[PDB]
RNA sequence: AGGACCGAACCGACUAAUGUUGAAAAAUUAGCGGAUGACUUGUGGCUGGGGGUGAAAGGCCAAUCAAACCGGGAGAUAGCU
RNA sequence: ACACAGGUGGUCAGGUAGAGAAUACCAAGGCGCUUGAGAGAACUCGGGUGAAGGAACUAGGCAAAAUGGUGCCGUAACUUC
RNA sequence: AAUUCCUUGUCGGGUAAGUUCCGACCUGCACGAAUGGCGUAAUGAUGGCCAGGCUGUCUCCACCCGAGACUCAGUGAAAU
RNA sequence: CGAUGUCGGCUCAUCACAUCCUGGGGCUGAAGUAGGUCCCAAGGGUAUGGCUGUUCGCCAUUUAAAGUGGUACGCGAGCUGGGUUUAGAACGUCGUGAGACAGUUCGGUCCCUAUCUGCCGUGGGCGCUGGAGAACUGAGGGGGGCUGCUCCUAGUACGAGAGGACCGGAGUGGACGCAUCACUGGUGUUCGGGUUGUCAUGCCAAUGGCACUGCCCGGUAGCUAAAUGCGGAAGAGAUAAGUGCUGAAAGCAUCUAAGCACGAAACUUGCCCCGAGAUGAGUUCUCCCUGACCCUUUAAGGGUCCUGAAGGAACGUUGAAGACGACGACGUUGAUAGGCCGGGUGUGUAAGCGCAGCGAUGCGUUGAGCUAACCGGUACUAAUGAACCGUGAGGCUUAACCU
C-alpha cells in the first residue's frame, strides 16, 4: 500500500538502496500502489558506483509490500520491506540483473516475465 | 448507534459503575430486598443472578472469585451458607422487578427489587 | 446459526492436524501455473491461530532470504494440501506477534516436551 | 441569533399547540386490596397482582 | 419476472474446486404462497401477491384472516406483490418453491437497508473533515459552507445536509446466483445483500438482461 | 566561587485549546521561563494630575490615563444630528 | 456585585517507594465540591487506540507524537580555553 | 542585506521540482564606521532554512471512554 | 458611513457555455498516424506536489482532461488569520522635527444559544363523506450518467518506408457511488492475561482498590475500511449538427416546399429510490356495526338511556428500530427480555494440592480456569383479569338497472 514520499527499499543489483515513491501511475488522482504497479521514483541512495545515481528520476516495479496481497482463497502474503524493482524510463523492464528477496505470483505476466525469471523465489 | 450491544451506562464512568454495583449487591443480600430505581434495578440483574449461580457450588475456588466480585467476608458467607441451599434448583431468575411508581424529589422510576424465596 | 452450520459442517475438512502457537510447520499448498499443479512447500513458524470452524485460519512467519515474510492460510481452504508439524514449541502468549522484531538469536523459542 | 419582529401570541399558542399533558388511561383496580393503582406498577400498600408482594 | 420473498440468514463463503472463496449470502425462501391474483379486468395490472413463512393464529386479525381464507391458505408474517409479466400467470392457492431460481444466473435482492440512527454529513454523503488542528475551532466535522452570498439567497433543495441514514429500501443489482439447494429451502448468492440477519428480504432475476 | 546548571514551592506568563451573555469585567487546562538574586514577599512610610513615576511601552498613577477622580464656573459652546 | 473554578501573609511536616516539601498510594485528619433521573444520535468538549504510509498537511511539524532516570563508556567543528 | 526599485538579479549548492534558504558576484534604485563598521564563542519561550527521529498533522478517517447535547421532573435567564 | 467587517486558503457548492476530456460531424495544404480549424453538444468528468501570504506566476510528475467564467472577484452569525489594516520595534529613504513612504522586516484578541424564510430530517393534527386493516396503481419528484489500458480483428487497410488504422469484440484497471462484515484488518476503558508502585482484606497465600483503562499483550460481538460484492449499461423513441432519397416551385437543378430515411455521453424512455395531503385526496381485497327514545325553528338536528364491534391506543418486556416521537417484535395460547443450561469464541495451563528446588521458581494435577454483546436451547423471573378509545348500517341529486 504505497503512496507518494514512501521510503521504498531496493531488490536488485541496479545500485540505490534506498528510493521514494513520488508518483503512482495507471490512472488520475490514483492514490495506493501494490504489487504489480509501476510507480516514479528518485534515489535517495545508491552505492558509489553503480548503474543509477543519486538524482536520477525514472520508473519501478513493487515487488514486495508490508500491507500485501489477496489471494482468491482469502490468504493473504504480507512482508516486511516495502520494497522495489527499478525499471528503466522507456523500455519499461528492469535495469538490474540480480533479484533479491523473494516475489509474488501476481508480478508474472508478459511484462514481468524476466523478473521473476531472476528472482530467487515466487511466491 | 449502539447496534447488538449490551450493558447500560448510568451516566457515570466505568470503574464508579462497577463500584456500584459491587456496594449494591451486597448491599442486597445484607437485605434480600431493596429500593431502587428502574434501569438501575433491570441491570443489577446482570450482576447478582451469577453470583447466585456461583452459590450453588462451594468449593474454595468459588469462595475465591464471589470475594473477589464482592470484597466482603459476610456476603461471601450468606451466599454459600444460604443462598446457596436457598435457591438450589432454580434455573436461574432469582430475583424480581416490581415497580413503586415515581420518586418524589426528581420524578425518577422507583422500583423494589427482592429475592424470590424471601417470604 | 442452525443452517449456516449445516453448510459449514459440509466443507470443513476433517483431517486437520492440531497445533498450537509456536509451533515450527510445515505447509504444502498447490501453485497453478499454465497447466501445472505443482505442490509448492512454505515452512515457518505458527504465529497466531483465528479459531471460527470453517472460517478459521492461522499465520504462518518465516524469514526467506534475510526477510520475513507472514502468509495468512485459510484453513478449511483446497489450495492447502498438507500441514505437518516439524517442531513444537512451547510459548505462552496465545499471538506471537513479538516475533515480528526479534530476529536470529532472540527469534528461537524453545521446544515443548510434555 | 434573534429574532427581528415580536413573534405574536398567536404563533405561541400554536407553539404550544403540542406541549399539552396526557392523562393515564387506564388505571388497575386490585382484585384484591380493591385499591386502584398504576397497571404492571404495585398498589401503594404492597399488593401486586392480587398478592401482598410487600409489607410497606 | 416475477420475484422471491427471502429471509437474510448471514453471510458466509463457499470455497470452489479450484480455491476460489466466494463469499456467498444464505438466503432462506420458503413456499412463498399466492394469495391473490390482480389482472387488467378488475385491477388494470397483471399482478400476484403472494405470502410466505407462518404466523400465530391467535395473532392475525379478522380483517386479515378474512384475506388469506379467502386465498384458502395458511396465513404468513407479511404479504409481498409481484408485477407478472405476460404469458405468465397463476392461480390463487399455488404455491411457488426456490425452484424458480433454478435456472437463472443473476438475481436482483431488494431489501430494507441497516439503519444508522441520525448520521452526520461526514458520514452519510462523505464529506471531508476539515483542517483538524491548526487553529480550528470547533469545526472540526461541520459541513463548512452551505450557500452563497445574497443573490441566489437561500439554501438550494437537495442540499446535502446531516441527518436519518439508513433503514430504508435498496437494491443490489446484477448479484450472481450460486446454487439453489431447494431441498432445505437456501439460496446462495454471492456478494452482500442489505440489510441486517433475518430482515426479509425481496429476491428478483436480473433486470439488466 | 557563581546576575552558574537542573528543578519543586514561589514568582512569572511563550505557545495551544477552551471560555467570549464565561466559573472569571483576563481565567482554567496542558506544556513554558526564572528560581542565591538586577530575586521574591509581608507590614508601615513617602512621591499628586502637566504632576508623579517609569531597566521607557506615552507605561502606570484604585477595573478608567497622549492627561486620574470628584465637586464647582456650568444650563460651557455646538453654523451639526 | 453571588454560598463565584481567582487572590490572600505566617506556623505545623507522618508512612512507603523516591534525590526530593517531586509525584504515586496512604496516616492524622477532612470530605464526596447543593438539581437530579434517564438516554447512549448529529455535533462539540476532554481523552484512549490504529492497518499501510510518515510532514505528502499547513503560512509555519501548530498541535500531537516521541525523547526522558542513574551509572559507565565515548564525545565533533569551534572557542573569549 | 532586517536596507536592491527593477528583482523570482545572475551563477553555484540544495530539491524530482526552491519567489525561501545557504555561497559567490556588486548593477550598493537608496551600506558604510560610536544616530557605530565588520567579526564574534557562549547565550535566547528570537528570526529564516535543512536533516534525522517520531507520529491522525495528511492521504482518509474509523472506533472507544467520559462531559454536554437529547428525554423526564424542579427551577428558570438573555440580547433583540 | 445610527458599520453592507476585507485578500488568499479550507469545507461545501451551484450555474452558464464562449467545450478542457469524453460524443457526433464539415473541411483540410486530411496517405496513415496524427493534427488543424469550424459546427453540434453541458451529460458526467475535469490532478498531486515544490516555490511564495498569494490571487497570479513558474516548475516537477502524472492524466483522457488537468476548461473558462458567474454566484457581494460564491461561501467568517462555518473555520482559518499568512497577506493588507491599529498600538511595539527596526532598516532604507524623506523631513530641521513631530513624523511619513501601495518601501521593507519581527511581533501582533476574528463575538453571537436561531424568531422567521431557506434547508435536512422526523413527528403531531386533520382531511380523504360509515368505520377499520392491509395491499397497490403512479400524477409526479429525486438519483444515476466518467474514463483508461490490454488483446482480438490485424502488422490488416494504409504507406516509399518509417509507421499504422476504422469498424467490431473480449478482457482488465483508475475514479466514484450503493451495500456489507464471510474474508483481511482496525477499534473493542464491559472479556482474559502479564506487570510496577502502594494500600487493604489478621497474616501467609489469594485477591482487590488507586495510580491516564497504572502500564502493557491479545481480543468476542457490534461498528467499521484500507476489507469485497455490485453499479454506471444495452436497447427503444424523438432529435441537434450533419448525411440523404424522392421531388417540384423554376421543361433544369435542388436534403424540402408535400412526403421519406438516418443521425450524438444531449432529449424522452429504459435503471434505482421517494411517491394519493396526486385536495383531482385514486384502485383492490378483507373485516366490523342492523338500539330504544324523547325534543324542534325536522336534519347530515338536540338530548336521554341502551349498546362498545372490527379494531385501536395505552401499559409492559424489548429491538441488528431510534435524539424524542416514530417504526418493529412480544405480552403466558407466550421464547419478548433477563437469567439459566449447552455450545462457541477469546485468553492460554487458574486456585488448591502434590513434587522438585536453599530460594526465586519449575513440574504434575491441567488446553486448566475464566469467559461481554454470539449461537442453540430453557418459562426461572418479569411481560395481569383487564381497563380505555372507537359505536349503533353510513347526506343529497340525477342516472342506469333491478322489482
Ligand atoms: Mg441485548
Ligand atoms: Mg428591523
Ligand atoms: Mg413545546
Ligand atoms: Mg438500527
Ligand atoms: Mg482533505
Ligand atoms: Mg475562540
Ligand atoms: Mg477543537
Ligand atoms: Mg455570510
Ligand atoms: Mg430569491
Ligand atoms: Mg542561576
Ligand atoms: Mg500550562
Ligand atoms: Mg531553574
Ligand atoms: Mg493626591
Ligand atoms: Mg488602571
Ligand atoms: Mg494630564
Ligand atoms: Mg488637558
Ligand atoms: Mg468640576
Ligand atoms: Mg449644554
Ligand atoms: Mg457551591
Ligand atoms: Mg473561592
Ligand atoms: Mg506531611
Ligand atoms: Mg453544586
Ligand atoms: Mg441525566
Ligand atoms: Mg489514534
Ligand atoms: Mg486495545
Ligand atoms: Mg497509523
Ligand atoms: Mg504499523
Ligand atoms: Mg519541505
Ligand atoms: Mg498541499
Ligand atoms: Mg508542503
Ligand atoms: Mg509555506
Ligand atoms: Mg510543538
Ligand atoms: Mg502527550
Ligand atoms: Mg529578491
Ligand atoms: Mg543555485
Ligand atoms: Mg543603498
Ligand atoms: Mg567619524
Ligand atoms: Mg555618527
Ligand atoms: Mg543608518
Ligand atoms: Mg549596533
Ligand atoms: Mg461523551
Ligand atoms: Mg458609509
Ligand atoms: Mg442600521
Ligand atoms: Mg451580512
Ligand atoms: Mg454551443
Ligand atoms: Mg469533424
Ligand atoms: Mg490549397
Ligand atoms: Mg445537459
Ligand atoms: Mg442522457
Ligand atoms: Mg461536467
Ligand atoms: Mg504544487
Ligand atoms: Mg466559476
Ligand atoms: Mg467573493
Ligand atoms: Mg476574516
Ligand atoms: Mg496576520
Ligand atoms: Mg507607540
Ligand atoms: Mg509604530
Ligand atoms: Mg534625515
Ligand atoms: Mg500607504
Ligand atoms: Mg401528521
Ligand atoms: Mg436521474
Ligand atoms: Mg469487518
Ligand atoms: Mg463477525
Ligand atoms: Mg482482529
Ligand atoms: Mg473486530
Ligand atoms: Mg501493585
Ligand atoms: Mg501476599
Ligand atoms: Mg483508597
Ligand atoms: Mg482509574
Ligand atoms: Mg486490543
Ligand atoms: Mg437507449
Ligand atoms: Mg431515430
Ligand atoms: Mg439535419
Ligand atoms: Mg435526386
Ligand atoms: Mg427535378
Ligand atoms: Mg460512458
Ligand atoms: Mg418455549
Ligand atoms: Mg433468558
Ligand atoms: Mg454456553
Ligand atoms: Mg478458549
Ligand atoms: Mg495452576
Ligand atoms: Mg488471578
Ligand atoms: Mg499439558
Ligand atoms: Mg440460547
Amino acid at each position: 500500500m504505497i503512496q507518494e514520499q514512501t521510503m521504498l527499499n531496493v531488490a536488485d543489483n541496479s545500485g540505490a538502496r534506498r528510493v521514494m515513491c513520488i508518483k503512482v501511475l495507471g490512472g488520475s488522482h490514483r492514490r495506493y500502489a501494490g504489487v504489480g504497479d509501476i510507480i516514479k521514483i528518485t534515489i535517495k541512495e545508491a552505492i558509489p558506483r553503480g548503474k543509477v545515481k543519486k538524482g536520477d528520476v525514472l520508473k519501478a516495479v513493487v515487488v514486495r509490500t508490508k500491507k500485501g496481497v489477496r489471494r482468491p482463497d482469502g490468504s493473504v502474503i504480507r512482508f516486511d520491506g516495502n520494497a522495489c524493482v527499478l525499471l528503466n524510463n522507456n523500455s519499461e523492464q528492469p535495469i538490474g540483473t540480480r533479484i533479491f528477496g523473494p516475489v509474488t505470483r501476481e508480478l508474472r505476466s508478459e511484462k514481468f516475465m524476466k523478473i521473476i525469471s531472476l528472482a530467487p523465489e515466487v511466491l | 448507534m449502539r447496534h447488538r450491544k449490551s450493558g447500560r451506562q448510568l451516566n457515570r464512568n466505568s470503574s464508579h459503575r462497577q463500584a456500584m454495583f459491587r456496594n449494591m449487591a451486597g448491599s442486597l443480600v445484607r437485605h434480600e430486598i431493596i429500593k431502587t430505581t428502574l434501569p438501575k434495578a433491570k441491570e443489577l440483574r446482570r450482576v447478582v443472578e451469577p453470583l447466585i449461580t456461583l452459590a450453588k457450588t462451594d468449593s474454595v475456588a468459588n469462595r475465591r472469585l464471589a470475594f473477589a466480585r464482592t470484597r466482603d467476608n459476610e456476603i461471601v458467607a450468606k451466599l454459600f451458607n444460604e443462598l446457596g441451599p436457598r435457591f438450589a434448583s432454580r434455573a436461574g431468575g432469582y430475583t424480581r422487578i416490581l415497580k413503586c411508581g415515581f420518586r418524589a424529589g426528581d420524578n425518577a422510576p422507583m422500583a423494589y427489587i427482592e429475592l424470590v424465596d424471601r417470604s | 446459526s442452525n443452517i449456516i452450520k449445516q453448510l459449514e459442517q459440509e466443507q470443513m475438512k476433517q483431517d486437520v492436524p492440531s497445533f498450537r502457537p509456536g509451533d515450527t510447520v510445515e505447509v504444502k499448498v498447490w501453485v497453478v501455473e499454465g497447466s501445472k499443479k505443482r505442490l509448492q512447500a512454505f515452512e515457518g513458524v505458527v504465529i497466531a491461530i483465528r479459531n471460527r470452524g470453517l472460517h478459521s485460519a492461522f499465520t504462518v512467519r518465516k524469514i526467506s532470504n534475510g526477510e520475513g515474510v507472514e502468509r495468512v492460510f485459510q484453513t478449511h481452504s483446497p489450495v492447502v494440501d498438507s500441514i505437518s508439524v516439524k517442531r513444537r514449541g512451547a510459548v505462552r502468549k496465545a499471538k506471537l506477534y513479538y516475533l515480528r522484531e526479534r530476529t536470529g538469536k532472540a527469534a528461537r523459542i524453545k521446544e515443548r516436551l510434555n | 441569533a434573534v429574532q427581528q419582529n415580536k413573534p405574536t401570541r398567536s404563533k405561541r399558542g400554536m407553539r404550544r399547540s403540542h406541549d399539552a399533558l396526557t392523562a393515564v388511561t387506564s388505571l388497575s383496580v386490585d382484585k384484591t386490596s380493591g385499591e386502584k393503582h398504576l397497571r404492571h406498577h404495585i398498589t401503594a400498600d404492597g399488593y401486586y397482582r392480587g398478592r401482598k408482594v410487600i409489607a410497606k | 419476472m416475477i420475484g422471491l420473498v427471502g429471509k437474510k440468514v448471514g453471510m458466509t463463503r463457499i470455497f470452489t474446486e479450484d480455491g476460489v472463496s466466494i463469499p456467498v449470502t444464505v438466503i432462506e425462501v420458503e413456499a412463498n404462497r399466492v394469495t391473490q391474483v390482480k389482472d387488467l379486468a378488475n385491477d388494470g395490472y397483471r399482478a400476484i401477491q403472494v405470502t410466505t413463512g407462518a404466523k400465530k393464529a391467535n395473532r392475525v386479525t379478522k380483517p386479515e384472516a378474512g384475506h388469506f381464507a379467502k386465498a384458502g391458505v395458511e396465513a404468513g408474517r407479511g404479504l409481498w406483490e409481484f408485477r407478472l409479466a405476460e404469458g405468465e400467470e397463476f392461480t390463487v392457492g399455488q404455491s411457488i418453491s426456490v425452484e424458480l431460481f433454478a435456472d437463472v444466473k443473476k438475481v436482483d435482492v431488494t431489501g430494507t437497508s441497516k439503519g444508522k440512527g441520525f448520521a452526520g454529513t461526514v458520514k452519510r454523503w462523505n464529506f471531508r473533515t476539515q483542517d483538524a488542528t491548526h487553529g480550528n475551532s470547533l469545526s472540526h466535522r461541520v459541513p463548512g459552507s452551505i450557500g452563497q452570498n445574497q443573490t441566489p439567497g437561500k439554501v438550494f433543495k437537495g442540499k446535502k445536509m446531516a441527518g436519518q441514514m439508513g433503514n430504508e429500501r435498496v437494491t443490489v443489482q446484477s448479484l450472481d446466483v450460486v446454487r439453489v439447494d431447494a431441498e432445505r429451502n437456501l439460496l446462495l448468492v454471492k456478494g452482500a445483500v442489505p440489510g441486517a440477519t433475518g430482515s426479509d428480504l425481496i429476491v428478483k432475476p436480473a433486470v439488466k438482461a
